[PDB]
């Protein structure tokens, strides 16, 4: 369980972290789905004037 | 094949297999051992 | 240095930061049966990483009126994992055990538990002539509770039970106890479904006092079989 | 230390461990060090001779790929008609590498990068569809791309006299040829390019307008024109510039960008209206912390 | 790097990076689970691991998850963190999970 | 000399007095996975005498209208013995197999069986576009029967199937066939519950003729897993 | 054993044999062994020094030939007209090697093949015939073929922003150039490609839909677009992809396919309505087992 | 002629004249002789 004294808070937090280890490897580089464009950015077309 | 005078014209140099995961994973003053209690 | 301890077996590991020590029963370590002592001639099966690993039983709630708990030590695992399956398919079994007991509290809680492993704890009954029934003793992974822990339900005494391998869990000092049990038997091997070599007993000699803190204080038992081997393969019987 | 790693680490065999005072799986994240717990001391491993290479994920190979850096279309006609007295068969671009997010996010994984730039120019041509849009094929026009450093005069017309380029480097390339290609050296005034600048580009203390503008990121202008005089029909020229870095060196890795970009001049963020990639919720929501969203139904 | 384990509606900003552990009134209780995926949207998708890995298609090798307790000094507890190889449903009871 | 053969594995043994020879597939022998080729890093379990032993399936009755029979070779054992239990508790499996086929008759009976082991026999369906269902292929220890054995239910041909490891049971000469199969896979190991490495097929190319003798002529299949090992222990799923 | 065979075996002289206990021409097919009876012990042979080579029939030479793997046409016009708000001057293909039976049957002679793929892209162009179909020549358009691995975003339009390809490899090739060519490595997650998979691709036990689908045969997508903007007239672009394997290694030979293929996802069969290649009759029929169909009439 | 860095880019390797017809034609436990009676 979580056991706490009478005067201590009964709720606490965990932080979780993750990582690779020294045997980890990646192959076949692609484009990440984490970003994308829909329109020209602000000032993008201003660079031509 | 590089027939240009300027060395920066050459192909890519994709050959540097040295690594140092320790500047990021263990950047501490006192080296941590294995199995020994950290602090 | 001896207050922290990590135990690793197969794909399971347990850490503790307030251990007392490790108790190795009678100064012994589990090992496989040598050819010098064996009697069954068929080649044993020795599953190592699938059987020699920690099995965590259901927790029991430590109350102020608790008398104590026990687990018959093969019987508690006969229905659990690859150990149980090998127990079911084989006539003969042999192993040690590594018993780890977990019970954590605060610095304002108090109480003491006697974690004692009793070899061949033939259970007695109070105020009757008839012997204990099959149900009274074959409690499985649930274990039983002591009726009269002061006589170990055996007409002996709790006070002398410290002759058996044991550890304490004193809430002011430590929150875990670990005992490692070799093979105890006259025979080289045994039929795991009709004889128990060990009983792990948890007895609250000093009663728990919450003192305003968290009241639900559970005790958890994790047991790993050690150096399991099995003989006499046949069909599975439960 | 520094180790040469052509392959990844092998796994060694491991055995039952029951030691006092040894706690490999216990760490302390407050020191700022990542856990050193290895698989062989977490679980009972077998030996594995591992021959998985690490070459594909080198920084030189991670960044050394051509990506779109500029794309712009312009009209190829006679603009002198009307009230316009200038031919205007050209365009000017102020060189930046923050216009297209794919290359930009890959560069902003580091604070400083030093590289030579392999530039590839890909022209395309179409015939404008209006009235007498009777197709007659795409002409084989020759184009001139002139690099104009800071302080050099910049062309104002297709027939300007800045197009002689006695000192400015130019390339003349035709539509039907292979794409034009040339290497720009590492041309920063500092030892490396800064992807981020936490400062101002002017000595004067103006209220606003100069935060995040790096003084060294003033690479100058690229001017591209059509050398041929106007044809009786109008065509649309589209110029795509691809940048491939090479001889790359990268320092100080950074958290990847999660919010969509909004400008090429700042790191301003707004996110999406709902998760994923929202200013309050980068990862999408599950029902509760006990819910597998993709659970095998056995 | 931190995992958005608490990636639920209602949790905004930093609330997503931390998991509340509180005094239980039921033993053997399930606290949380983490979907071990990097391509789909999950707690791993916030880590630097998953942000570099998603630039590639294939992967191999062991990972690690580190958990940190940020309660008071006087709070004690014991938790079991189990990894289940694929093939079936997620364990919902501790007796099935510890296997 | 090569007509008699005794095979011994664990607590099981089979003799035959009219064998033809022994077929070792592709001139190979089963062996454990070397560390040079392994990918899963956890320590494997290698139960030897409890898994590497003959399992005798139900017999099939050879009639005059029989088209033929097949068994998906891990799938046929996944529900059987300690092999099945290890298959259920572990994510990853690897083994060879030793397949022995028994069919005895008299000197007046006649007929020939093609005992052929087909690696990765992806089953086809006749006259439909939709693929085979889970039931059509995961027949378990019961196995299936061929619909069109002449195309191996695969749009190939029976005539060329002699490229695969095979033996015949010609009733005038021999009454048993034995084929030993190594590990066939691209991967070092596999999930035994969703992929079959081998199909053992029994096809009556020359139809049985009783000629007044005993009519009930059964064919019996005994398979022993070879060099079993398992990885990724977890809970049991079926 | 293993022998190196640049040529085929010679024949040696043979002589009258009349021995007791020696029966070379007698075998036992039940053992699973092919007959070892050699010509010199079947008949009285002469010597023949035989210099017939075996190089043409090597597996590397048997499979190492370019064959059609994909072919697809699409319209090159302005599709924005009407109710369609997307340009759509492109197509997407999920890579498979089971679409065309000639290459497919040659691959399915083995269970596992490990090879690198030499890919050749052959574009053709025509002018659509409708009303104002006044020929004016075929434009020299530049096309972009982008490889899109599993999990990468896929373009939805000709003018999508996935076409920058900062990480996805792309080739830009023109109509009038030689065919585009690049090598894909051996890119399986296993040691070899499986031509046949006797299993299911999902952990979940669905009733149907996943038999024979190999989890490792998920090579991804090929997206090809036209870089140029639309012309006033419509053209039809046809893209043919040729695959040549190289560095080939093949294991476990299999019976060749006899029934016509029906799908690219399964081995389903129906055959023809009558012999040859019928589910009951692979070889054509003769009148009886005593009839030569092609008999010399002496 | 191979001027690419990756060895897989090379030409075909049509040069491996080794053969072993015996894994398929005689895959039996006891080797069969010549002229001797099989079984
Ligand atoms: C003969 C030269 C004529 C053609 C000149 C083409 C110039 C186009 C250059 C575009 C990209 C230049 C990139 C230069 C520097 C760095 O990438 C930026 N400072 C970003 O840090
Ligand atoms: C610079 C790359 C852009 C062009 C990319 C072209 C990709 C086209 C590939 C078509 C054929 C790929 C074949 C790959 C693998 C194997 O043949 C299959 N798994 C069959 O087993």
């Amino acid at each position: 369980n979580l056991i706490v004294p009478k005067e201590a808070a009964t709720s606490t937090y965990i932080i979780g972290f993750a990582a690779a280890k020294n045997d980890f490897s990646l192959r076949l580089m692609r484009d990440s789905p984490d970003i994308g464009q829909s329109q020209q950015l602000e000032g993008a077309t201003a660079a031509f004037q | 094949i590089n027939f240009y005078k300027d060395s920066y014209a050459a192909s890519a140099s994709k050959q540097d297999f040295s690594q140092d995961p320790s500047k990021f994973t263990e950047p501490v003053a006192d080296a941590l051992k294995a199995g020994a209690p950290v602090l | 240095s001896d207050r922290v301890l990590q135990l690793k077996l197969g794909n399971s590991a347990i850490v503790t930061q307030e251990a007392a020590n490790m108790c190795c029963a009678y100064g012994e370590w589990p090992s496989y049966l040598p050819d010098n002592e064996a009697t069954a001639i068929d080649k044993p099966t020795q599953p190592e990483t699938s059987t020699d690993r920690f099995y965590t039983l259901k927790s029991v709630k430590w109350e102020g009126t608790s008398t104590g708990w026990w687990w018959k030590l093969p019987d508690a695992l006969n229905q659990t994992g690859m150990f149980g399956q090998n127990v079911q398919y084989h006539y003969l079994y042999r192993s040690g055990f590594l018993c780890h007991v977990q019970c954590n509290a605060t610095k304002f809680h108090q109480g003491a538990l006697l974690v004692v492993a009793i070899p061949e704890h033939q259970l007695g009954k109070y105020n009757t002539g008839t012997s204990a029934s099959f149900d009274d003793v074959m409690k499985g992974k649930t274990g039983g509770v002591f009726t009269h822990p002061y006589v170990l339900d055996d007409g002996t005494s709790l006070a002398c039970s410290l002759i058996f391998p044991h550890q304490w869990i004193n809430l002011r000092t430590n929150n875990s106890a670990t005992i490692m049990l070799p093979w105890m038997n006259c025979a080289p091997m045994d039929f795991a479904l009709r004889h128990n070599q060990w009983t792990l007993a948890i007895i609250p000699v000093v009663p728990l006092n919450t003192s305003g803190g968290t009241t639900m204080v559970p005790i958890t038992v994790s047991i790993a079989p050690m150096c399991c081997e099995f003989n006499g393969l046949r069909n599975a019987i439960t | 230390i520094e180790e040469v790693m052509k392959t990844v680490a092998n796994t060694v065999e491991s055995e039952i461990r029951a030691e006092l005072g040894v706690i490999p799986s216990l760490n302390a994240a407050e020191t700022g060090a990542t856990s050193n717990t290895t698989p062989e001391e977490a679980i009972q491993t077998r030996a594995v001779i591992n021959q998985h290479g690490t070459s594909e994920t080198l920084v030189e190979n991670f960044l050394g790929r051509a990506a779109l850096v500029m794309m712009k279309d312009f009209e190829y006609k006679n603009h002198v008609t009307g009230t316009q007295k200038v031919q205007q068969n050209f365009f000017k671009w102020t060189i930046n590498t923050r216009s297209y997010v794919q290359l930009r996010r890959k560069f902003e994984l580091f604070t400083y990068i030093r590289f030579d730039s392999e530039i590839t120019i890909v022209p395309t041509i179409r015939l404008y569809t209006s009235t007498g849009a009777s197709y007659s094929g795409l002409p084989n026009l020759t184009l001139q791309a002139m690099f104009v450093p800071v302080g050099a005069p910049t062309p104002k017309s297709q027939d300007s006299y800045e197009w002689q380029s006695a000192c400015n480097p130019s390339v003349f390339f035709k539509i039907d040829d292979p794409p034009a290609r040339m290497t720009i050296p590492f041309m920063c005034i500092n030892s490396a390019y800064g992807m981020f600048y936490d400062g101002f580009a002017g000595f004067e203390k103006t209220a606003n307008g100069l935060y995040g503008i790096n003084p060294a990121n003033t690479m100058g202008n690229l001017c591209i024109r059509v050398v041929n005089a106007y044809q009786p029909v109008q065509y649309t020229i589209t110029i795509r510039i691809y940048l491939k870095p090479k001889h790359i060196k990268a320092w100080v890795p950074r958290p990847p960008r999660t919010m969509p970009y909004m400008s090429i001049a700042n790191t301003n963020y707004t996110g999406h209206s709902s998760a994923p990639n929202n200013v309050n919720a980068i990862v999408g929501n599950r029902t509760n912390i006990t819910t597998m969203p993709n659970d095998i139904v056995t | 790097s931190m995992m958005e384990i608490n990636n639920v509606a209602g949790s905004s900003g930093m609330e997503r990076l931390r998991v509340e552990i509180s005094v239980q009134t039921d033993m053997d209780a399930l606290l949380f689970n983490i979907p071990l995926d990097i391509q789909l949207d999950g707690p791993l998708r916030s880590t630097l691991l998953a942000n570099i890995a998603r630039y590639y298609t294939h992967w191999s090798g062991s990972m690690e998850m580190t958990f940190m307790f940020c309660g008071s000094f006087m709070a004690t507890g014991k938790v079991i963190l189990c990894y289940t190889p694929p093939g079936g449903s997620c364990p919902t009871d501790r007796e099935s999970a510890m296997l």
